[PDB]
């Protein structure tokens, strides 16, 4: 099960 | 045998004789400590699980503590003959100390230039 | 976890030195068939004064036996991997990230996950919503003198949630990876 | 055990936990942002030696290339920066000069 | 651990002895020095490596002893001894610690040996693989450990050495067969006491494909090495038999003890520790008083 | 053994490893003839021979390095060469292992020498 | 001789491109950690040929190539010595990080930086 | 393999299974141990041990004195490893 | 990839290739073993006896008789 | 302002005062003893290490083992679980201390004893060529050597 | 390229190889190999570039300057003849320490190219850098961080009344 | 889903669990958890070689090889 | 020199005269293209200094400092930027001319030829930095700290301003060029003792030594971002800069009188960094560390050896940058969490990664890690110590020994560990930050590559 994998912001 | 507990190796509660007390007076006190710590913790998680605040919860045991480090310790300081002998002999003395001892060896290693003993063949970086 | 306790009863203390004592023993006892011998021998101790009712003399037998426990402790015991002290302990902390910064996010990376995003306002909108309850029921449900235990209250209506529920209902996943 | 109160409070966060989880599931695409760059030169582009042999080439051949033309640069041009050390020189003939030049020999009893 | 921590980092101060070699050669006590430190090393990191319960962790005892052995070597005024030393310890140290690692993540991060048990069978090549390089480590003839270790002992026997120096590397060689022997009957021997829900898999194309190529090492290696560098180093041709066999006769004896010892842990009789496993499996409590006494000195002082 | 003989034995009459050779050579034997080397300094040097390795065996030492070099690619091709030299360094150890003995005995003997003063 | 120097440079030199190339989108893709071992054996094989001639012949040289600073008396350069110790001790580790970064590749694949965990390798 | 709630239940019904203390008839997912079963205080830790020791998680004795009902000790597994299925 | 599916409380399935691969390695470390011994055993044994002091004579030393 | 830390307190009312600022039982609190080295009223909590600290219990500083508001201790920074640890130990600190000091001592007398009775096989000193090797380990060559011969044994 | 005299490298000796054994030398087909795909491309692209430098040719010379009066000859407070004497010190010092660095080169190729018997066959590259060392250190040492030519002349007057003192006695 | 197998099959008979009950009920005591423990000593598990015997892996086919080479050298010398 | 003065002077009417939502933009534009022409002074002459004019003259020792202010400035725009944001238009335009003028003054002091000048202005520098620390400060402690900086710097220049007015109604002048050229030896007279005494003391307070630093600390933790800046990576190199230069006419006397300073700095450097281990402070750690790289300087310039003084320009030049990046990722990290504690804040690096890569590269910087100009000055300055007395290696190791833990220490507290759960405020890194952050650090590894630049005149 493909689960959403929390982040910080990595695009700036 | 048994365990000595000291310094750097403290006694735990399960050797501790005080951990066995079940007098009420103890009990008490021990519901006193939870009391405030439940206060605390239920103010901390009041102010951490509202959704509205979006900031650092300010902790004021944090602020104390960084406080009485630096703020408050000239302000309570007083020159007692300990704070004194103590203030002088690691201030000046380990000064006192090293000067002796590179004193002595760059005398010594004059001496030797003086004479010539020392060797500095290749010597010819410094 | 669960909330804590001002103290521990005896009959608590004994079935935490109980567990203790096997689980040393099994450290001791590598073998599981040499470690079930000796581990019904030490549950025969036990119970050889699980009726003993004095409580003096119970406290005193429980401080000889945290002493006999102290002098014959595995000085390297067995510690479960993702138990404290374990070798994997703490090993994915860093992975875990707290999840207010998807708030963070930029417009393009909220993109490439649409679905969950939207998904995820309406937890938002849920927290908010319940907030208030939140607060006056733990208010009605306060001692006068404040809370005196760490324990709260579970939703005693419908429509309401648990108070102070979003942390631990949106805790980071035990392998984010 | 349990006290009611917990107990209840803790199938309401379960619950609400479990939903949370749910949640944190992937839909079932996750829009990817749109390869000019990998259209007809990856389109069909050869993947077994073409690849093998590019990625060896860029990773010795070039720097071999200019590491070795970089000696001319290095070694031909300063004095003392490639110093070899001077090949030894068992009895035998050598290759600038020759000459040759052999030792005695003591009684060989066996093998 | 593996890369660095065994076979590069490691062996980096007795690349630094060994490139300074020609200086190292003319000054006495510093010889001496290296001689007793190295000694003092292995017999205490083995010891320690006796009583441990994680395999990593008796690994990297056995690598700090492997070191201490080369920097015996270094007082044996034995460079290019050590240097091959430090080569088949690389082949075959860190195809150790890749078996460790494929058994931790078969066993789902289980690194305590006590709950790891019956991978004889459950994890055949990597049980080949280890006793291959055990017994490498253990210098068994004809492996890259017979090329170098064996030849240490010999010189090192076949020397003005410091008496007790050399006693200590005889002792430490037979604690290298206990260690062995504990990381093979407490982990690959024996029943299983890993937990249900077997998940063993071994059968990955990298893993084995790493491990065969350290294998192949482990078993060639030294002697290709061996037969094509150039002799630099006289040899002990005349040499007392029983001198001779000793690395053999001290690493068989370590084996039978050590096992006798295993087979006796199967014997349904528990025993209260004794003063000299605390002191060993407490790592001579160094890590202990060592680490606690000076840091909080310091860290108060400065405060 | 001969450690036990002079640690805790006579040290006396057991030979100083460092003191040795103490007896004169010529005292005891005869004639003893010197020692011939087959190499030349200059052979050494062009070899490039360590000098702990540039003994008494180094011709043999040499013709190994030289079979050596022209085994190559075969590093299985001069094991006579090797036995060779291995050999003649077997004999310098046994000569000093009579060296140590000859100052053994020679020790013992001074002792019979007091013995009879 | 020649050959000798040119290759014990290049075996280091040749190191060094998966760190320059963790700038590029290969270091994001996956096939990051493929290309470092795939480098890491190339030049392994690389360092066999300066072993090889070493062991034909006993090539010992130092390569000072290029010159740090000159502080009076006192030249700092960039050499490197290739000798028995180096020729011999560089194609060990390769070999030895060969196997290790797949034994990494198979135990570090759900690693979330397995590519950050192989640049650090290299 | 991700451990499914169905999994964690039959694995702790096996578990209870083999325990001869506990028969299997009347062994049920709503079975109190101290009150359904005769299981006493040192028989509620050993089972305890047994579980954490099956699925390789120590359980802490403050949650440990807590599960009777063998679903609580399925959803506290479960709670633990995350498991929603 | 789930060519081995995991068991509860078995034996773990061994494949084949695993089997083999480990056994003929074993096979070739004794083999090599037994070669390299059969070939050189001296390496291990002995090339050279060790001689004795009684075998040396006095004279043969060069002692003088007392 | 009055939620900082002030001077020692001398009457009980002061500590009093001093035991609710800092959010700790009258009982409880202690300040450090008035010795002018300016630590004021600050608490003197046990000295024992955050490691210490029950590691099953919820804190909210998990890392630090700690609760907001509750009274951090002096040497905190001292006392992490990344630095100094007082935690009990298997084997009491005298008797470890003992041993390690012992096992060193003994370590140390024994290679020295070693060294006084060294290891040695029963052989003369290797005998090297040109006057053992002279010329060839830096001898001046202008300087003839002494003799150095060698004869056959 | 460089002066030979002030680089000294003996005649190379390369023996002669004399294969004995029937297996091919791996080494020989490899240096093949490394001489037909990197010498000669490499070769090649040198050619283009040495002829598109033949095309721009230009050439660079080497500043010389003149002898200027040393500080000896030089009056108290003549700022001018002094700055001058000073700049000609600094420019011989820098000139020197160039002289103790190539003897320095000498030195370590010598016991590189020397291998084992670097001992015995570098005792004149040591006699020299010895000598040079000597001088160097007699002439410029201990003048401090803030040296200039009257220290060295300072220095120079002391070791001078120094050899008049041990050759009156 | 793996198939969890049958409870009941799991028996300390013949396990050295069933002589550690042997004693226990020499002593009045029985052992609770020999089922539980039972998979340990039972199946394809319950049979592992001592070390001796695990050291000597291979040997046979290894001597097998070895002495099938020296009798091709004979041959072929 | 006017090459470089006249546009920093006139990027003070561009300022005034700028439009508000350009403020900004032309200072940094301008000050980067100064920093460009500053540049060309690079170009050192192997003996003789660069005499531009009768009062203008740089040397080695100059040049690379000059860079350095020059560069700092727009650096020190970029992070105040944040800060000053809701400022009125008018004391925005006062900040940048404050900062203007400071760069004016260090580069005319840098450029000095006339000893009493560069008395003039270096004392000169006190006005700005007391302005841009009392107005722009925080906290409440900013009046205090400035008055203590103020006060310390005060009290060690006026015995130099009576010392240097002495030094020219006895010799004639107080040019660099006649003062070097025209050198007396110095007496052990006491009044030679106390005149040198004069001549050092200042320069003893302007480079933190130990005894003597209690202003640093309060000054970097209390004053603004650009304020520690300045103050950690030029004007504390001032006091190195002059010692540097009066110490041509100091000797032989300093051979003596070096004794007790050289005591104090070996002993300080340790104690400093002993300090740094055990702080709550984010800033305080970065001054005391500080606090032990310049008394290394000290050290350096008090042996008065060749090797010694290039290690101690390499290591002034290391410093700075390395400190003002320090400050700017503290300042960063305040920003986002407003407090200075250091615990605080944790686990950083999973939030903020990039700011974290910077971190790491900023602490490998400060423990003097290979072949880091850093590790070239220190190791410089260790062989000359080396030189001096062999037993200065035991304070030396030490003294590094602690400055990788602390750092290291610095790091894990910051940038690992649990991340605090409180804290929701820590947004994704600016642009800016990085770029002000990439600045700090390219220069300085790029340097590496050519340290003869930076290794000073007796290069």
């Amino acid at each position: 099960k493909r689960l959403f994998i929390i982040k910080p912001s990595g695009f700036y | 045998p048994k365990y000595k507990p000291s310094r750097l190796a403290t006694l735990p509660a399960t050797l501790d004789p005080a951990e066995y007390d079940i007098s009420p007076e103890t009990r008490k006190a021990q519901a006193e400590r939870l009391a405030i710590r439940s206060r605390l913790k239920r103010e901390y998680l009041l102010q951490y699980n509202d959704p509205n605040r979006l900031g650092v919860i300010e902790d004021p045991a944090l602020i104390r503590w960084t406080y009485a480090r630096s703020a408050n310790i000239y302000p309570n300081f007083r020159p007692t003959p300990k704070t004194s002998l103590l203030g002088a002999l690691f201030g000046i003395g380990p000064l006192f100390f090293w000067y002796y001892v590179f004193k002595t060896d760059r005398d010594k290693k004059e001496k030797l230039i003086q004479e010539g003993k020392l060797d500095q063949t290749f010597n010819i970086s410094y | 976890f669960s909330a804590p306790a001002a103290y521990l009863t005896h009959q608590q203390k004994v079935l935490r030195l109980y567990k203790r004592a096997l689980r040393h023993l099994e450290s001791w006892c590598v073998h599981r068939d040499k470690y079930r011998y000796f581990a019904c021998l030490m549950r025969a101790r036990f119970d050889e004064h699980k009726n003993e009712k004095d409580m003096v003399k119970a406290t005193q037998l429980l401080r000889q036996a945290e002493e006999e426990f102290w002098y014959g402790q595995h000085p390297q015991p067995y510690i479960f991997p993702e138990s404290p002290g374990g070798t994997s302990y703490e090993r994915y902390e860093c992975y875990k990230v707290p999840e207010w910064c998807l708030d963070d996010w930029h417009p393009s990376e909220k993109a490439m996950y649409p679905d969950y995003f939207a998904k995820r306002e309406q937890w938002k909108r849920l927290r908010r919503e319940s907030w208030e309850r939140e607060v006056k029921q733990l208010q009605e449900e306060t001692p006068p003198g404040g809370p005196r235990t760490e324990a709260l209250p579970p939703a005693r209506k419908e429509g309401d949630l648990p108070p102070l529920w979003w942390h631990i209902v949106t805790r980071p996943r035990e392998r984010p990876m | 055990g349990y006290t009611p109160d917990e107990k209840l409070r803790l199938q309401q966060l379960r619950e609400l936990r479990r939903r949370w989880l749910k949640d944190q599931e992937l839909s079932p695409r996750e829009p990817v942002l749109p390869f000019l760059q990998d259209g007809a030169p990856w389109k069909n582009v050869i993947y077994k030696t073409y690849r093998h042999s590019i990625f060896a080439v860029t990773h010795v051949l070039i720097p071999v290339w200019i590491i070795h033309y970089y000696l001319k640069y290095h070694v031909t041009a300063k004095p003392y920066t490639v110093v070899e050390r001077k090949p030894r020189i068992f009895p035998g003939d050598t290759i600038l000069e020759t000459g040759e030049v052999i030792p005695l020999m003591k009684e060989f009893p066996d093998q | 651990s593996a890369l660095l921590h065994s076979s590069t980092m490691v062996v980096a101060g007795v690349f630094l002895l060994i490139r300074f070699y020609p200086l190292m050669e003319t000054n006495k006590l510093v010889q001496t020095m290296t001689l007793c430190l190295g000694a003092i090393t292995t017999l205490f990191t083995a010891l320690c490596a006796i009583t441990q319960n994680d395999i990593k962790k008796i690994v990297a005892f056995s690598t700090s002893s492997q070191l201490g052995l080369m920097m015996v070597t270094i007082g044996i005024n034995q460079p290019h001894l050590a240097f091959l030393h430090i080569c088949m310890h690389a082949f075959f140290k860190a195809m150790l610690f890749m078996c460790s690692g494929s058994i931790i993540h078969s066993l789902n991060d289980e690194q305590d040996i006590r709950k790891m048990g019956g991978l004889y069978k459950a994890m055949p090549f990597t049980t080949t693989a280890l006793i291959i390089g055990s017994l490498a480590l253990t210098g068994m003839p004809y492996l890259t450990g017979f090329y170098s270790k064996d030849l240490i002992i010999e010189a090192v026997n076949m020397s003005y050495t410091n008496a007790w120096a050399l006693l200590m590397t005889l002792i430490a060689t037979s604690l290298t067969a206990a260690y062995s022997t504990r990381i093979i009957f407490f982990a690959f021997l024996g029943k299983p006491r890993f937990p249900p829900l077997v998940l063993i898999n071994e059968n990955n194309p990298l893993l084995i494909n790493s491990i065969k190529r350290l294998l192949i090492g482990s078993i060639f290696a030294g002697f290709i090495i061996s037969n094509n560098i150039p002799p630099m180093t006289v040899p002990n041709t005349t040499m007392p038999l029983y001198m001779k066999m000793t690395a053999l006769i001290v690493t068989i004896m370590g084996f039978m003890l050590a096992l006798e010892l295993n087979n006796t842990t199967y014997y349904l009789k528990f025993k209260y520790p004794s003063q000299t496993y605390k002191f060993s499996n407490m790592l001579g409590y160094y890590p202990s008083i060592m680490h606690r006494l000076p840091t909080y000195h310091n860290l108060s002082m400065s405060q | 053994a001969h450690l036990a003989r002079r640690y805790l034995g006579d040290a006396s009459k057991e030979p100083d490893p460092l003191r040795m050779p103490t007896f004169p050579p010529d005292y005891g034997f005869p004639e003893r003839k010197e020692r011939e080397m087959v190499a030349t300094q200059q052979e050494m040097n062009d070899a490039q021979l360590m000098l702990q390795q540039r003994d008494y065996c180094a011709h043999y030492l040499i013709q190994l390095l030289k079979c050596k070099r022209d085994s190559f690619p075969n590093f299985l091709a001069c094991k006579h060469e090797q036995h060779d030299w291995d050999y003649c360094e077997h004999l310098d150890y046994v000569k000093r292992m009579k060296e140590f003995e000859r100052e053994r005995r020679l020790l013992q003997r001074k002792k019979r020498r007091e013995q009879r003063e | 001789m020649n050959p000798f120097a040119s290759l014990t440079l290049t075996t280091l030199i040749i190191l060094t491109i998966p760190i320059m190339m963790s700038n590029s989108n290969i270091y994001k893709t996956n096939l990051y950690p493929n290309y470092v071992k795939t480098t890491v054996s190339y030049a392994f094989t690389l360092s066999l040929v300066p072993l090889l001639m070493f062991m034909h012949t006993g090539q010992e040289m130092i390569i000072s190539n290029w010159h740090w600073m000159t502080l009076q008396t006192v030249e700092l350069s960039l050499s490197f010595k290739m000798d028995y110790f180096s020729v011999m001790f560089i194609p060990v580790a390769l070999f030895v990080t060969w196997s290790i970064m797949e034994f990494s590749m198979w135990y570090m694949h759900s690693d979330p930086f397995i590519n950050r965990f192989f640049k650090y390798l290299v | 393999p991700p451990l499914t709630l169905e999994a964690i239940k039959d694995r702790v019904l096996y578990v209870l299974k083999l325990y001869d203390k506990i028969d299997p008839e009347k062994l049920s997912v709503n079975s109190h141990f101290m009150k359904d079963l005769g299981l006493d205080s040192l028989d509620q830790v050993e089972i305890i041990m047994a579980m954490e020791d099956e699925f390789g998680f120590e359980i802490p004795d403050i949650d440990a004195e807590k599960l009777m009902c063998p679903q609580e000790i399925v959803d506290y597994i479960a709670d633990k490893k995350d498991v929603y299925e | 990839g789930v060519h081995i599916e995991p068991r509860y409380r078995q034996f773990p399935q061994l494949t084949r290739s695993q089997l083999i691969q480990a056994e003929f390695f074993s096979a070739t470390m004794w083999f090599w073993i037994l070669w390299r011994f059969w070939h050189d055993s001296d390496a291990v044994l002995g090339h050279f006896p060790y001689p004795d002091p009684s075998q040396w004579t006095d004279e043969e030393l060069g002692i003088l008789p007392d | 302002k009055d939620m900082f830390p002030g001077p020692y307190p001398k009457t009980p009312e002061e500590r009093a005062a001093a035991a609710k600022k800092y959010n700790m039982r009258v009982e409880d609190y202690e300040p450090y003893p008035d010795d002018g080295m300016g630590y004021g009223d600050y608490p003197k909590l046990p000295d024992r290490s955050q490691q210490e600290r029950d590691p099953w219990y919820d804190w909210d500083h998990p890392d630090l083992r700690l609760n907001w508001g509750e009274p951090i201790h002096w040497d905190l920074d001292m006392y992490i679980r990344n630095r100094v640890d007082t935690s009990p130990t298997p084997v009491s600190w005298n008797t470890m201390c003992k041993h390690l000091f012992g096992f060193v001592a003994f370590m140390l007398f024994m290679f020295w004893v070693g060294e006084i009775y060294p290891s040695y096989q029963p052989v003369g000193p290797k005998q090297y060529p040109y006057n053992d090797l002279y010329l060839e380990r830096g001898g001046d060559p202008t300087k003839e050597p002494e003799p150095v011969v060698h004869y056959e044994i | 390229s460089w002066d030979k005299d002030v680089y000294p490298e003996p005649p190379r000796r390369t023996p002669a190889p004399a294969p004995q054994t029937s297996l091919p030398n791996p080494v020989t087909y490899l240096t093949k190999i490394f001489d037909l795909l990197v010498d000669r491309p490499v070769t090649l692209a040198r050619e283009f570039i040495e002829q598109q430098h033949a095309k721009n040719r230009y050439y660079y010379y080497h500043r010389e300057f003149r002898r200027v009066p040393d500080i000896t000859e030089c009056e108290e407070k003549d700022i001018l003849c002094m700055f001058e004497a000073e700049m000609q010190w600094r420019r011989d010092y820098k000139v020197d320490q160039e002289i103790v660095n190539i003897i320095q080169e000498r030195l370590k190729a010598c016991q590189q190219r020397e291998g084992e018997s670097y001992r015995q066959n570098c005792a004149k590259e040591l006699e020299q850098f010895t000598q040079v060392s000597k001088a160097f250190q007699d002439r410029y040492s201990d003048l401090g961080a803030h040296y200039s030519a009257r220290k060295c002349l300072a220095k120079q007057k002391q070791r001078m009344l120094a050899e008049r003192k041990a050759a009156k006695e | 889903k793996m198939e969890l197998p049958d409870y009941k099959q799991w028996k300390i008979e013949g396990t050295p669990l069933e002589t550690v009950q042997e004693k226990l009920a020499a002593r009045g005591l029985r052992d609770p958890w020999g089922r539980n423990e039972a998979w340990r000593y039972s199946g394809g598990f319950a049979n592992n070689v001592s070390f001796v015997g695990a050291l000597l892996k291979g040997f046979k086919w290894g001597f097998a090889a070895f002495v099938v080479a020296v009798g091709a050298e004979y041959y072929l010398e | 020199m006017l090459k470089i003065i006249i546009p920093t002077t006139m990027l003070l009417p561009m300022t005034w005269m700028s439009k508000h939502n350009m403020i900004w933009i032309n200072a940094t534009v301008h000050s980067l293209l100064i920093s460009l022409i500053s540049l060309s002074l690079l170009n050192q002459l192997g003996e003789n200094s660069l005499n531009f004019s009768l009062t203008f003259f740089s040397d080695s020792l100059s040049a690379p400092l000059l860079v350095l202010t020059t560069w700092l400035l727009p650096l020190m725009l970029m992070a105040s930027q944040s800060h000053l944001s809701k400022e009125t238009t008018t004391r925005k335009k006062l900040y940048i001319t404050m900062l203007i003028l400071l760069q004016l003054f260090l580069i005319m002091t840098f450029t000095a030829t006339e000893l009493i000048l560069f008395y003039i202005l270096f004392e000169a520098t006190l006005v700005p930095t007391l302005i841009i620390i009392t107005r722009w400060g925080n906290q409440t402690e900013r009046l205090n700290a400035g008055l203590y900086f103020l006060f310390y710097t005060l009290a060690g220049s006026l015995p130099l301003l009576v010392a240097l007015v002495y030094i020219q109604n006895t010799t004639g002048s107080l040019n660099f060029l006649i003062i070097h050229y025209w050198s007396h030896p110095l007496s052990n007279s006491w009044s030679n003792i106390f005149m040198w005494l004069a001549c050092i003391m200042a320069f003893m307070v302007k480079m933190p030594l130990y005894g003597l630093h209690l202003w640093l600390p309060k000054a970097h933790v209390e004053a603004p971002i650009a304020g520690s800046m300045v103050l950690a990576a030029v004007l504390l190199k001032l006091g190195g800069y002059g010692m540097m230069r009066i110490t041509t006419i100091l000797n032989p006397l300093t051979n003596y009188m070096a004794y007790p300073f050289l005591m104090l700095s070996m002993w300080g450097m340790i104690m400093t960094s002993s300090i740094c281990l055990r702080q709550t402070d984010l800033k305080s750690l970065i001054a005391y560390s500080s606090v032990s790289h310049m008394a290394l300087v000290i050290v350096a310039i008090m042996i008065q050896t060749p090797w010694s003084f290039m290690g101690a320009t390499a290591l002034m030049i290391a410093h700075g940058l390395t400190s003002s990046m320090l400050f700017c990722l503290a300042n960063t990290n305040y920003e986002r969490v407003h407090s200075r504690t250091m615990i605080l804040a944790r686990g950083l690096q999973t939030l903020l990664p990039l700011m974290a890569t910077w971190w790491l590269m900023a602490s490998l910087t400060n423990l003097a890690l290979p072949p880091s100009i850093n590790l070239i000055g220190e190791l410089f300055i260790i062989t000359a110590s080396f030189s001096w007395s062999n037993i200065t290696i035991i304070l030396m190791g030490m003294n590094m020994m602690i400055t990788a833990l602390y750092s290291l220490y610095m790091l894990i507290t910051t940038q690992r560990g649990k991340y605090t759960h409180h804290i929701n405020n820590i947004k994704a890194s600016f642009t800016r930050e990085n770029a002000l952050m990439a600045l700090h650090i390219l220069p300085l590894l790029l340097l590496t590559l050519n340290p003869k630049m930076i290794l000073g005149p007796l290069y």
